């Protein structure tokens, strides 16, 4: 819920979410929910946010109505920051465990450690049950089963309120005899001398040594129970593996980009060049957590949210097949209600006028091929 | 006579109005009040600033000026008794600024802190921010404000001049209102982490420590009350 | 004035209890402010609360009220508590807004948002202050008994959420699965100011190292905030603005 | 000059140098953009510069060559992912408010100390 | 590099999004004057007016 | 008598002189000024600094010498009359030190600040450090320590005791001399970029800020005009 | 490798080797951007003629 407020120019040139999928759309209390996708790092990657050397998998939601149960990028558990190469594609796992009943609007993000965060799409999802049946059981390398929503909870309310009790006790303790103004008269007229007196030092020795002894006998005792501690483990994973996906076989190459103030479009050129052996067509663009499809070409049937997707908010002039080694010059319209639901026509309050985005395109047979673009999005006017 | 029962209203409306804005927040802190820019949270939120800033300024407007022109001019002429009834309805105003700094400094302000770790902030006028810097900061500062100005204007121990720690103990704590310009400012262009230890957060703190003037001011009100009615009794 | 000797009696008493009730509730809210802004985030998570951050920041930050507390109520009333007040009005602020905010209004498990424990350090610094009159010898002796008792204090607490889990296939704590499992969208992980290792450190010496760092530090903190709290007791009258 | 002017007559009506280290400093640091606004409004206007988007004193400093001082010098908003783009002005202008009110009251003390007529009796 | 002519002859168009075309020379110029010199005016009004 | 028209040329020596300076600087910075390493900068600049130099420490000896052995040693048998005209005369003086602090600390300091744009620099001694780290600077400090040394020889209210302020005023913005060390360092070592609001150039604004003892100054110079020539007229 | 177990005084004693700069290196410890080819002794009881 945390986009729609970030410069329109660094959503559409940090982080490029696709081929997502959600697993479930409803789920029941203690049910699992897997969320799985592909990102990729932007090349050019803007100045005022640092580099993802330190980056972590989060989950955008509203407190914990999920627990994350595991978080994966490439095929390895990440509870940790990690290291993120730019210009690398990953592909990422979350598996979140239902708490909270309610409809709660689930979206993956990154947080980069000089940048704040990168939002993706959010995809609602209903949550019913109760919360009283959440169950976090964990399995300890001391053979003991805890659950994690009420594990310590007891001892941890004991020791608080014990050593609230003996501050109370200390300040009731001076706090029987008058308090403020008779002593401040006494202190005041003469030497005071009078209003700490034996047994005021004894008790205080007695409080200073009880306090003592029994911090020391609580450790030992927190020591022979739980004799096996480890510190907390924290650390960057290095090492993430990235995905090795094919060159592409189209190159395009965007000869000038613009946008209507007001308007709720996007219009570019481009010239595409078709390699390979295969007609394309172009079939999708993502630009910032919204995808403008043609629906000539492509239909999307991974339930994308409904409020990002532009069914067919994307118009070619000439989108017929091109042959392979054919280049060709369109204009490509993105027009939705989402392009100012979103505020992406919010770049021209950026002080950077820059877009990015990824085109897909797609052949007869159906496989798809995925091209990077990037260009200066001018505004217009007249 | 002397302490009277405003005392308990004293208590009781903080506590009262306090309660209500938990119990909206909670309600309306989720479901109109997550999107900032949902037309929801434009009538749930939005006018709920409007309102309170309008009402705070009036509030404040009325209070001080009708206690300034309330003021007494024959201060000469105030019995003994009548000063120590006069103190103890300034212990209550301080009883009433304490409470509201404790209410606006500590419950909402950490309020704020528990939302820092949930959302991502979409504006400067978050749920949190409607209640915690625009109501409880205004609220205990008007309260400040009006106990600083009665005991000014009713107490011969506190006219003739204007108490530094006082005025310290009424000011600085106002000084985290305007403190807001760099939570913002420190959280857009500077530290984009949600750190609640960041040096973006001093202001509160530099401002926040300003609030140990009450122990000036509290040994000034003891000297007060004990002017002529300090006894007999006391010392001896 | 007062009718009779009794009756200024009654006065007194009630005007102690109007007094104190002020004391401590300015002292709550801007104790609070203080402390939330300079060692909150450690205070707020268990994964959080780690052994070379947590340790060496949290009583040096924190010995800053209970030293100018102390230097007004021992120098005017021999009243030997203000440490005390002021650490158990630090944490009845800070378990009011854990239990009706983090637990009530999010959802945050109390086992995994309680506060950290001062209340050793203060009585520590209380009973040193009043035994041994010495403002010095408590900035030196008593400051150093602050540092040193923080971790110690807080064992207890958070050695069970120390116990080591086998989690698919990495050595977490539970205090680290909780951290994990429980999402906080605003603190990612790598805001976490946690003990990483270094080069030039030694395993089972960061928190005692940690530990006698503090004390040294709250012994100049406690110096400094002594004065600090020696010029808010002015009882000065402006003759304007 | 209308900072200036702010701070003069704040000053002068109600002679509180506390109210004017709060209010007029205030006033100071709030009205310095809307001050310079009808000077700058000019230059802020967009401008298609082979192919990149310009404001009209972008390409004043870019045409104008400066040797010594290039474009990353510049410290002047880049943008964030903790910012909006129709928020910076106000939110920069209050925080250079509430700053103000505490240099304000800073320097008045120094300027304190500066007016002082102490004769040392040496060197 | 040589440079010959006279800077008077020194032109600098551009043509804006807005329809507009500006020299950079001189463009405004005038408003930048007029705008400092009626603060300055003003300020030397308030101080003549207590001189 | 009283101010005669010393005034005149206090003011018109200074502004004849820099009008000079820039009019040489304006035609021999480029043409002989670019290239620090060419034989025609070493004629045209680098004997312009030794010149200056040596006729700033010579002017500097033979003004200060002068004006110290000159001094009044009967001080006490000084008529009002002649100390109003003395009194005069150091105001005169202390209006060259301000005409000779705005040329050096602004005219060509930010004048320094345009060539910084413009240029790489090649050394520490560029025409416009030779003009303003060399000339003006030296100039003012010259023309201050005249005005102190004036006023103590000349004035009872300003013998007796050496003025804290007056000494500030014209020992502080010569410190900007020797903190010209720090601008060098804090360039060559210290940000290669030409900043000029980089805390390398903090030395200059801390001790720019000592001239505002100026205002100390101006109201001894005032008291010390209402000595015995206060009047009558004034006060009533 | 080392070349000598036991030497004179003035002799020479060469250490041949290789390291690998491992890839997750941890965040603690700056990259070795910056990295000196230093040889653990107590002090000067061998003098580095040369390192490669
Ligand atoms: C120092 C001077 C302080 C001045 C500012 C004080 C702020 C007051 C609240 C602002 C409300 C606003 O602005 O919002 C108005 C809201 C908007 O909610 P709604 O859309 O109508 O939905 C229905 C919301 N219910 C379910 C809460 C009704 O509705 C209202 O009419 C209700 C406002 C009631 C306020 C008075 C009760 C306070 C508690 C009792 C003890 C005093
Ligand atoms: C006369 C009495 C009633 C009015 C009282 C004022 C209420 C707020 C008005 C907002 C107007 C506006 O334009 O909004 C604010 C505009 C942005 O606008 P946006 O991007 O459209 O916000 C859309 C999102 N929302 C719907 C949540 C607003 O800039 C700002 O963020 C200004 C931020 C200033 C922060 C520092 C303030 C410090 C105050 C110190 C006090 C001592
Ligand atoms: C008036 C002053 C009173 C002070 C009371 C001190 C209580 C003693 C605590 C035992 C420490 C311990 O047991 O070892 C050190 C542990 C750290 O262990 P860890 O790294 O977490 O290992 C985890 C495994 N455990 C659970 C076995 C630990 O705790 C500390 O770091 C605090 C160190 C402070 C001790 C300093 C005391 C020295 C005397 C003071 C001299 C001037
Ligand atoms: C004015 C100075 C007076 C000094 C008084 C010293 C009293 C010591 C009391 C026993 C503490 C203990 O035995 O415990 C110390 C613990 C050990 O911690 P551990 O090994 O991590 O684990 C726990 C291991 N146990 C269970 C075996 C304890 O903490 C420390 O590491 C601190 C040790 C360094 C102390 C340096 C003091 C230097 C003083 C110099 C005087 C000239
Ligand atoms: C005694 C005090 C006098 C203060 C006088 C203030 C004049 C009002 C200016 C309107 C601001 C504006 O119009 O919007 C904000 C604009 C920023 O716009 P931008 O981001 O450049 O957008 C460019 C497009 N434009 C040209 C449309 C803007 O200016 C500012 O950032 C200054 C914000 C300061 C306003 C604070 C006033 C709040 C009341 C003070 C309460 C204690
Ligand atoms: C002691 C505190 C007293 C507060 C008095 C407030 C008076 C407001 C006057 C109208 C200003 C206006 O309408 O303009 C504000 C402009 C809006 O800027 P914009 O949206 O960017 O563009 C221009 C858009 N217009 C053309 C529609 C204006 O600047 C700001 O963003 C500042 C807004 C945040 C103010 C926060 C104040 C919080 C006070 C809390 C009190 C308890
Ligand atoms: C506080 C005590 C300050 C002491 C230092 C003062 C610095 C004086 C200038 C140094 C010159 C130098 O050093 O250079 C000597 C230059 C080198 O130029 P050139 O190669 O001969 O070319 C020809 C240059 N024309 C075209 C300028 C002649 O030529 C000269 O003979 C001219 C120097 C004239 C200085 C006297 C006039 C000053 C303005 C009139 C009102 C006073
Ligand atoms: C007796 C009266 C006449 C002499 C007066 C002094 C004039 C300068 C002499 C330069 C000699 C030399 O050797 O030059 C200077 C040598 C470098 O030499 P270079 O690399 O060959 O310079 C070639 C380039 N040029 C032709 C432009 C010189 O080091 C330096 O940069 C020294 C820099 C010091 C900077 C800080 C000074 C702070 C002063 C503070 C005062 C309170
Ligand atoms: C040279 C430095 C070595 C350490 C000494 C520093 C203490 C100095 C404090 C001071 O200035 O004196 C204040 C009191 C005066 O009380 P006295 O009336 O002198 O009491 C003497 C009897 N007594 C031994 C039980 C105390 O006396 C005391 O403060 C208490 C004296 C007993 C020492 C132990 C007290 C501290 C307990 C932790
Ligand atoms: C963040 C730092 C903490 C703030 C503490 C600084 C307090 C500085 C002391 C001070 O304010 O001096 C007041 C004088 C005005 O004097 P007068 O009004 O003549 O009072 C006569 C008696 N007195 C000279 C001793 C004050 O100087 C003045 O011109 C009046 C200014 C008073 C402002 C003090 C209010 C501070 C609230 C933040
Ligand atoms: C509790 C804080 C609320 C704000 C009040 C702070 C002002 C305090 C300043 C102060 O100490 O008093 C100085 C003057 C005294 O002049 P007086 O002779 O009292 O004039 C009273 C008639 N008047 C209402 C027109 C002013 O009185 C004034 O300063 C002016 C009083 C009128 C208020 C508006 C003036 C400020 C304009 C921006
Ligand atoms: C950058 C910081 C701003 C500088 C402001 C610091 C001024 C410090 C005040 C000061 O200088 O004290 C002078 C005393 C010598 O005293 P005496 O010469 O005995 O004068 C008797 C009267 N008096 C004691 C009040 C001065 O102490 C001395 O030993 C004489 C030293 C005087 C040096 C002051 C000149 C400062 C010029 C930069
Ligand atoms: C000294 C500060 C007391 C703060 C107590 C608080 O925040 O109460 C709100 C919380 C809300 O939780 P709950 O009681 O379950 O009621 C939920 C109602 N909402 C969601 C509106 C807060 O619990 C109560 O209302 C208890 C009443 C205590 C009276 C001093
Ligand atoms: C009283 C202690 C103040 C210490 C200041 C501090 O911790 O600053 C950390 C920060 C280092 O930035 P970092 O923590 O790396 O911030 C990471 C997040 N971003 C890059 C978005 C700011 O340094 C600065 O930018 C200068 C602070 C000046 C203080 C007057
Ligand atoms: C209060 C400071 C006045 C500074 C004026 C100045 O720098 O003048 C130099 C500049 C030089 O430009 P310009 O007049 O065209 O003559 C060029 C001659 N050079 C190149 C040697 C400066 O203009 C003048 O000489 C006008 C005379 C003003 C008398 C107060
Ligand atoms: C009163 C505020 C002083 C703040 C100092 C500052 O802005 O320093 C910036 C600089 C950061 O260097 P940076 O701006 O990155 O310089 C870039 C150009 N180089 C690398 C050539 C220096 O930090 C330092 O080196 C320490 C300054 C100590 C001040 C007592
Ligand atoms: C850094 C601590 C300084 C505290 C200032 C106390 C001044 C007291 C003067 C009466
Ligand atoms: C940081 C501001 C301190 C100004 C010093 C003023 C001292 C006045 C003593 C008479
Ligand atoms: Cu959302
Ligand atoms: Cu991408
Ligand atoms: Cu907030
Ligand atoms: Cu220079
Ligand atoms: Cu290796």
């Amino acid at each position: 819920h945390g986009e729609k407020s970030q410069a329109a120019f660094m959503r559409m040139r940090t982080i490029h979410w696709y081929d997502l999928s959600w697993s479930k759309e409803k789920v029941k209390i203690n049910e699992t929910v897997e969320i799985k996708g592909k990102f990729h790092v932007f090349e050019g990657w803007p100045e005022t946010v640092d580099e993802p050397d330190v980056a972590f998998l989060n989950v955008g939601m509203p407190g914990p109505v999920f627990i994350r149960k595991e978080s994966y990028i490439g095929g390895q558990l990440v509870p940790r920051s990690v290291r993120l190469e730019i210009g690398k594609t990953y592909d990422f796992r979350v598996v979140l465990k239902a708490r909270r009943p309610g409809d709660w609007h689930v979206h993956t993000m990154m947080n980069v450690q000089g940048g704040g965060p990168i939002i993706g799409p959010g995809k609602w999802i209903t949550v019913e049950g109760s919360m009283s049946e959440f169950r976090n059981p964990v399995t300890t390398l001391t053979g003991q089963t805890v659950d994690l929503e009420n594990y310590n909870e007891g001892n941890t309310y004991f020791w608080h309120a014990f050593w609230f009790a003996i501050g109370v006790a200390w300040i009731g303790y001076w706090s029987r005899r008058p308090i403020f103004i008779p002593r401040l008269l006494m202190v005041d007229a003469g030497r005071a001398d009078e209003l700490v007196s034996a047994t005021d030092r004894k008790v205080a020795m007695g409080f200073l040594a009880a306090t003592i002894l029994i911090v020391v006998m609580a450790m030992s005792s927190a020591n022979s129970k739980y004799p096996i501690t480890i510190p907390l483990q924290a650390g960057t994973m290095r090492g993430m593996k990235p995905l090795e996906l094919p060159a592409p076989t189209v190159s395009v190459k965007v000869e000038d980009a613009t946008y209507r103030v007001p308007g709720r479009a996007m219009r570019m050129k481009l010239t595409i060049t078709n390699h390979g052996n295969s007609p394309i067509r172009l079939g999708e663009f993502y630009t910032a957590s919204v995808r403008f499809l043609d629906s000539d070409v492509y239909k999307d049937t991974t339930g994308y949210p409904e409020d990002l997707l532009a069914e067919d908010g994307l118009s070619v002039s000439d989108n017929s097949p091109l042959a392979p080694g054919e280049t060709r010059t369109v204009d490509v319209t993105a027009s939705d209600a989402a392009w100012e639901v979103y505020r992406l026509s919010d770049i021209i309050y950026d002080p950077d006028s820059r877009f990015a985005g990824l085109l897909f395109f797609f052949d007869a047979t159906g496989n798809r091929q995925v091209v990077q673009i990037d260009a200066p999005l001018i505004p217009s006017f007249m | 006579l002397l302490d009277k029962k405003w005392l308990t209203f004293a208590l009781a409306i903080y506590t009262v109005f306090y309660l209500w804005v938990r119990w909206y927040e909670g309600v309306y802190g989720w479901s109109a009040g997550l999107d900032s820019f949902a037309p929801e949270f434009e009538t749930y939120w939005m006018n709920f600033l409007y309102t309170e800033i309008v009402l705070e300024i009036v509030t404040a407007s009325i209070l001080w000026g009708y206690l300034w022109k309330t003021r007494d001019r024959n201060l000469a002429a105030l019995t003994p008794r009548e000063e120590l009834r006069r103190n103890f309805t300034h212990l209550v105003w301080l009883v009433a600024y304490a409470w509201a700094i404790y209410w606006g400094a500590s419950y909402f302000t950490e309020q704020d802190g528990t939302w820092h770790q949930t959302i991502v902030r979409d504006t400067d006028f978050t749920p949190s921010h409607i209640i915690e810097f625009y109501l409880s900061y205004p609220i205990y500062i008007i309260t400040g404000f009006a106990a600083f100005i009665y005991a000014k204007t009713r107490l011969p121990f506190f006219a003739k001049g204007i108490s530094l720690p006082y005025l310290v103990l009424v000011v600085g704590p106002f000084m985290i209102l305007p403190n807001v310009g760099l939570n913002e400012w420190g959280h857009t262009f500077w530290f984009m982490e949600e750190l609640f230890v960041a040096p973006l957060h001093y202001g509160f703190v530099i401002f926040g420590w300003l609030a140990l003037a009450v122990m000036g001011t509290l040994t000034q009100t003891f000297y007060s009350f004990a002017q002529g009615g300090l006894g007999q009794s006391l010392c001896e | 004035a007062v009718r009779s000797h009794a009756e200024a009696v009654q006065v007194s008493r009630t005007i102690d209890w109007m007094a104190l009730f002020v004391v401590f509730f300015v002292i709550v809210g801007s104790y609070h402010i203080h402390a939330m802004l300079t060692m909150g985030d450690w205070d707020f998570w268990s994964d959080w609360k780690d052994r070379r951050l947590w340790v060496t920041v949290t009583p040096i930050v924190l010995v800053t009220f209970p030293a100018a507390v102390q230097s007004y109520l021992w120098e005017r009333y021999r009243l030997p508590w203000g440490a005390t007040v002021c650490v158990l009005g630090l944490l009845l602020g800070e378990w009011i807004n854990r239990y009706f905010n983090f637990w009530g209004w999010t959802y945050f498990p109390i086992n995994f948002v309680f506060p950290a424990s001062l209340v050793p350090g203060a009585i520590i610094l209380d009973t040193v202050l009043m035994l041994s009159g010495s403002y010095l010898f408590t900035a030196i002796v008593g400051a150093m008994g602050w540092g040193l008792i923080f971790y110690p204090g807080n064992w207890p607490i958070i050695a069970p959420l120390h116990v080591p889990v086998e989690y698919n296939g990495m050595l977490m704590s539970i205090a680290d699965i909780q951290g994990y499992n429980y999402v906080r969208t605003g603190t990612p992980e790598y805001i976490r100011m946690v003990e990483k290792g270094t080069l030039r450190t030694f395993g089972k010496d960061v928190a005692p190292v940690s530990a006698f760092f503090s004390a040294f530090m709250s012994i100049l903190i406690y110096f400094m905030w002594h004065f600090i709290g020696r010029w808010f007791s002015n009882e000065r009258f402006l003759q304007s603005t």
